[PDB]
């Protein structure tokens, strides 16, 4: 930003992917690692 | 003072608007100085507050105080006679409001003014006097 | 009423006694058009030195923070009735200090009014929308082709109530709003500002371009003042009447003892060929009899005009403005480092608002007025 | 088709759309006289003055057609008088016009300032600004006052200050009368209203009697108002109303009751006295010939200490008989400590001033016997030091080694 | 007679409280923390029993000034029965215009606790005789408070709705209206409907402003009431009315 009124939120214009894992790497910037609700 | 104070009058604007909001309760005043004194306040703005801010925000404000002045010729000999030795450095020193001026004084001209010829007083001495009570005294020095 | 008969009902119309004998009170309490559940038991008796108080975990999440203030208003409040009353009171206090939670617009009015407005106004103003749709900013512009920006922030009920307009531009802009107004209202009101000030704003561009703006740097829309620079290590800062720009501003000086004077001195008997006809600088170059340097900056990008006590450029927004009497010195300063110094000295003496010492480099008489 | 228009297009006027300037074909006095002899001509001579109005009425609930009526004519042969104005240079229309006037400008009350930034009610009042004759005086003035009285605040003040081109000599001191229940009615509006006595033809003793109804009521000011007020009460002084004032005022005034725009109000208040007291030799000595009246209650307040280093510093002819004053009355068991602690608290801002004043007489005080004394001369010094500029705890310090080596 | 004794620690602290006020006259103590204590009947008893409607103008502020100090803040009641005890005798005696530092009182203590201090004195002053320049006064100047909150002047404008209106009931209302706040057509109705039931010109002002301000909020039904209540022209101004009266229709 105590903290934050309102969740006002973006996408990142990915699907639906469920089942998300994150990696935080700073080498370039963050860099995720998820399972697309199609099997992928 | 006045005369002074003016090199800080082109140069200011919160200065000026105070003289002339003063001088305004001056006008409408009680004591017989205030009028005089802001007779000689808007003769010396009209004087040296341009020849003629922008000419159009200058000839409202000019033909704005000449309407408080128009009062002043209706006020009483000693405040007229003021106007009568001041006008003409007025349009000396700013020329282009001739035409109101003439006007102004020959409005009040007609009336003490007889215009048929071969009327053998051309001009009006009996209006020229205030009398009541016995108080017999000049208005309007013609 | 008097007896909590009525008075209860009157004041909290959603608490249904459950049990016969009023010991169960269930239902809702009201707060800022909002319903919040509550199941408040007495005893067999009434008495709130002893109750129970629960809620639904929203209710508590709001009153985090208060928990003893209940406990404490159970304990010493005589009856129910005023129980009610003061928690009601506190419900709103607790939301209006977290205020920051709130305000769901009403889209069949809101959304579609407002894209119904901004195409009454036209698609080459808008320049900022925020995803929430609270903050806008728009564009126009002068006869003389600058852009002028202006932010909105709108609430639940823009038409209702006048949105908050911020604007960079000086002198303050007032905006008659009526629930009839609009968008467009207050864009010709803007325009009609900016036409209004146009002549400022030709002055002010004017220097920016054609002089060496010293002091501000990209200076912002609202800034009426300009420390300009002109031959070298003497500033003149100028303020400007924006009503009256043309008009005579606040002008002074800063530098050498020996350079300021004549510039004084010629301002002074000039200052009557001074006219508000002509430009800020067409008027200076005729009172001051000169013509200004346009960014001195590459021949001398070491010769330091710094405080030559720091050594640095740029302390804290002040500049080196303060200057040695002396041909050979000419040895600028800041007025913090030249007092901070001159403080510590044996031959310093301080009159009222002055300092008298030595220059630091070459030691001779130097004067800091504060 | 209408009464009015048709005699308005004979008497010799253009009567006129609403977006430009009605002509006038003839003379204005022409115009006047030949309207009046055309209706006294006419049959039903008393009763078509009521016809007259209500064409005039029925045209101007038109606001375009009636700003055309209220602005200026055109004049073809060059700037003239407003169609209202002219109107109201007839004696017979004058009063049914002025109910008409009055009648509807409420309306305007809260539609102001709508599209060329135009103030109909300062438009409307302005249409009577001299009149040579108001045939009913105290009619139009008994309306004007019921006006003023129920009116909201921008409006009534534009009225209030534009009251005395309005008025005849005639009804000055009536309106007086009533503006003066206004101002014990009115504490919000004490300002303008003394704007306007001021500038009115009045007795003196009613300005005195109003002067009081503004002090019994000086705890009730609003704060920003203090300054505006009391410069009034110091040119409403002559050199015999003075101490009266002086004392109910020396009394009156707080200090403690006033409190960041606070001490900026308070500063304009002391430059307001402090340029009153520049110029009246009469109110610096009859300030002090009324504080030391008031050695007696031992319970006199801070502003009698404030005062004095004011007029010190501001008067040097006193300079004398300040101290003689200071030593007298605290030799007495008043001033001291608490209140001494108390002025440089709350007014070091005041005093930051006054620096080289306070010390020329605690340099005055520690030369004296009587430890009661020095003690004061001291704490001066402490207070003095404490809350000034470096400048001044250099001239402290300077003083006191003075002090040191030769006393 | 009711055998309402104080909390213990009051009864004993009573002296200490009787002891504060005094140098008050001539930051807050813990002691000013135990006014929370007292129950505003034990308050209403404690109040009457440490002599608060005594005090110097002066000293009223300061003390005022002092009770904000209070965290927790006064409850509703407590600040009611002080209110009632601090100020009201003050409001009923006065003859004058209210003291600037009153003004600066009421608005003061106003600022925080506006709803229980005019929640207090509000029914009380109106429903009052003698009530009279300076009174009315005091209540435009509570209505025209900047702090004085949208939803807050709402519950006054409730409040108001309960009251009996003469003369005096309108120009508080008036100028609370002189603040273009919202309404249910409840509210606005019943407004109306009072209103609408006669020659004084408090009576017309109020109409006046309603029928251009609220013309937004006006039914049909409303405009034929205001037709009634002008019938009278005993109505000053009466011509001025019609023209908006017709102008909504
Ligand atoms: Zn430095
Ligand atoms: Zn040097």
């Amino acid at each position: 930003r105590p903290e934050e009124g309102p969740g006002g939120l973006p996408p990142m214009l990915c699907p639906a992917s469920l089942n998300i894992c994150s990696v935080v790497s700073l080498s370039g910037g963050t860099k995720l690692l998820a399972l697309s609700a199609k099997g992928r | 003072l006045l005369k002074a104070v003016q090199p800080l009058l082109k140069v200011s604007m919160s200065m000026r608007d105070c003289l002339i909001l003063v001088l305004r309760k001056a006008m409408f005043a009680n004591q017989l100085d205030a009028r005089k004194s802001a007779v000689a306040g808007f003769l010396l703005l009209l004087k040296n507050f341009k020849v003629l801010y922008n000419s159009v925000a200058n000839e409202t404000f000019c033909l704005e105080i000449m309407d408080s002045l128009r009062r002043c010729l209706s006020q009483q000999a000693d405040v007229r006679l003021m106007l009568y030795e001041g006008f003409y450095d007025v349009l000396r020193r700013n020329s282009q409001l001739a035409n109101s001026v003439m006007q102004t004084l020959l409005s009040q001209l007609k009336q003490f003014y007889e215009p048929k010829p071969d009327l053998l007083p051309p001009l009006k001495l009996e209006a020229c006097i205030l009398t009541q009570g016995d108080k017999i005294s000049l208005q309007e020095p013609l | 009423m008097a007896v909590t008969e009525a008075s209860l009902l009157r004041q909290c119309p959603l608490l249904l006694p459950q049990n016969r004998s009023k010991t169960v009170y269930e239902g809702f309490i009201s707060a800022q058009g909002r319903d919040f559940h509550l199941r408040i038991v007495l005893p067999e008796d009434l008495q709130l030195k002893n109750a129970r108080l629960l809620c639904s975990w929203q209710l508590r999440t709001i009153l985090s923070g208060y928990h003893r203030i209940v406990q404490q208003r159970m304990q010493h409040s005589p009856d129910l009735m005023s129980f009610m009353m003061e928690l009601k009171m506190l419900l709103e206090v607790a939301l209006k200090n977290r205020q920051e939670l709130y305000a769901l617009p009403p889209p069949p009015q809101f959304y579609s009014s407002l894209i119904e407005e901004i195409g009454t106004l036209g698609w080459d103003k808008l320049v900022y929308a925020d995803t929430c749709f609270s903050t806008i900013k728009l564009k126009a512009e002068d006869a003389s082709g600058r852009e002028h920006l202006i932010t909105l922030k709108l609430k639940a009920k823009y038409p209702a109530e006048s949105p908050d307009y911020f604007v960079d531009f000086p002198v303050p802009f007032c905006a008659s709003w009526t629930p009839q107004s609009s968008l467009i209202s207050i864009y010709s009101q803007f325009l009609a500002a900016i036409e209004s000030l146009k002549a400022f704003w030709d002055v002010m561009d004017e220097i920016d371009e054609k002089t060496w703006v010293l002091e501000p740097e990209k200076p912002p829309r609202s800034a009426t003042a300009r420390r300009i620079a002109l031959g070298n290590n003497v500033s003149i800062n100028i303020e400007v009447d924006p009503r009256h720009p043309t008009m005579l501003p606040e002008c002074f000086f800063l530098g050498a003892d020996h350079v300021v004077k004549p510039l004084g001195i010629k301002l002074s008997r000039n200052i009557h060929l001074w006219d508000p006809e002509n430009s800020v600088l067409q008027n200076l170059k005729d009172v001051l009899e000169i013509d200004f340097p346009a960014r001195a900056i590459l021949e001398k990008s070491d010769f330091t005009m710094d405080c030559g006590i720091c050594y640095a450029y740029q302390l804290d927004g002040t500049i080196p403005d303060q200057v040695c009497d002396n041909s050979q010195c000419g040895q600028p300063f800041h007025q913090i480092c030249l007092y901070e110094w001159l403080r510590g000295l044996l031959t310093s003496r301080q009159s009222f608002n002055i300092i008298f010492g030595e220059c630091p480099y070459c030691s001779k008489p130097i004067t800091l007025k504060m | 088709d209408s009464i009015f228009v048709k005699l308005l297009k004979i008497s010799g006027i253009i009567l006129k759309t609403g977006e430009s300037q009605n002509q006038l074909a003839v003379d204005q006095i022409a115009f006047q006289k030949k309207l009046f002899q055309t209706l006294r001509r006419h049959p039903s001579y008393p009763k078509i003055i009521e016809e007259f109005v209500s064409g005039l009425e029925s045209y101007i609930e038109d606001e375009d057609s009636f700003r055309n009526c209220l602005l200026s004519c055109e004049r073809l042969q060059s700037y003239s008088k407003s169609l209202i104005k002219l109107l109201l240079g007839i004696d017979i229309l004058q009063p049914a016009i002025i109910k008409t006037l009055f009648e509807k400008l409420p309306e305007y009350f809260f539609e102001n300032k709508n599209s060329d930034e135009i103030n109909i009610p300062r438009l409307i009042v302005s249409q009577l600004k001299w009149l040579d004759r108001v045939v009913d005086g105290k009619d139009l003035t008994t309306k004007i006052m019921q006006l003023i009285s129920i009116a909201p605040e921008n409006l009534q003040h534009d009225i209030i200050t534009s009251l005395p081109e309005i008025l005849g000599d005639s009804q000055h001191a009536d309106v007086g009368k009533e503006l003066s229940d206004l101002l014990i009615e009115n504490t919000s509006l004490t300002v303008p209203i003394l704007d306007v006595l001021s500038s009115l033809r009045l007795d003196p003793n009613f300005l005195l009697k109003v002067r009081q109804l503004v002090m019994d009521k000086l705890s009730s000011i609003r704060l920003e108002d203090l300054p505006v007020i009391i410069k009034f009460i110091l040119h409403s002084v002559t050199a015999m109303d003075t101490l009266e004032v002086i004392s109910e005022l020396r009394e009156k005034l707080d200090l403690q009751h006033c409190v960041s725009s606070g001490q900026s109000c308070i500063i304009l208040l002391f430059d307001v006295i402090k340029s009153a007291i520049r110029y009246e030799k009469t109110i610096s000595e009859a300030w002090i010939k009324a504080i030391e009246n008031t050695a007696s209650v031992s319970e006199h307040k801070v502003f009698d200490l404030v005062m004095l280093f004011i007029i010190y510093s501001t008067n040097t002819q006193t300079k004398k008989y300040i101290d003689r004053v200071l030593r007298n009355k605290i030799r007495s068991g008043c001033i001291q400590e608490q209140l001494l602690q108390s002025t440089f608290s709350v007014h070091y801002l005041v005093l930051k001033d006054m620096c080289s004043s306070i010390l020329s007489l605690a340099q005055s005080l520690l030369h004296s016997l009587d430890q009661s004394i020095i003690s004061f001369g001291s704490l001066l010094y402490k207070y003095a030091f404490k809350f000034f500029d470096t400048y001044c705890q250099q001239e402290v310090v300077g003083a006191l080694v003075t002090h040191i080596c030769s006393g | 007679a009711e055998s309402l004794e104080l909390p213990k620690a009051i009864q004993d602290q009573l002296p200490r409280l009787q002891q504060l006020l005094k140098t008050l006259e001539e930051a807050p103590p813990v002691e000013l923390q135990l006014l929370h204590e007292c129950s505003p009947s034990q308050m209403d008893l404690l109040c009457a029993q440490l002599q608060l409607p005594q005090l110097s103008d002066l000293g009223l502020l300061r003390l005022c000034t002092w009770l904000l100090a209070l965290s927790p803040d006064l409850s509703l009641s407590n600040a009611t029965v002080l209110t009632r005890s601090l100020f009201l005798g003050r409001i009923l005696s006065l003859t004058s215009s209210a003291s600037r530092l009153l003004t600066t009182a009421l608005t003061s203590f106003c600022a925080k606790y506006t709803y229980p201090v005019c929640s207090a004195l509000l029914d009380p002053v109106l429903q009052a005789p003698g009530t009279g320049p300076a009174q009315t006064e005091l209540l435009c100047c509570l209505v025209k408070m900047e702090s004085l909150e949208p939803d807050a002047q709402v519950l006054m404008l409730g409040q108001i709705l309960e009251l009996p209106w003469k003369e005096e009931t309108f120009l508080v209302l008036q100028s609370l209206l002189e603040r273009q706040v919202e309404m249910t057509p409840e509210k606005f109705s019943v407004l109306m409907e009072k209103l609408c039931k006669t020659t004084s010109m408090a009576y017309a002002k109020l109409m006046l402003t309603v029928m251009t301000k609220y013309q937004a909020n006006i039914t049909e039904t409303q405009r034929l009431g205001l037709a009634m209540a002008l019938e009278p022209n005993t109505t000053f101004l009466r011509k001025s009315l019609k023209a908006a009266l017709k102008h909504l229709g």
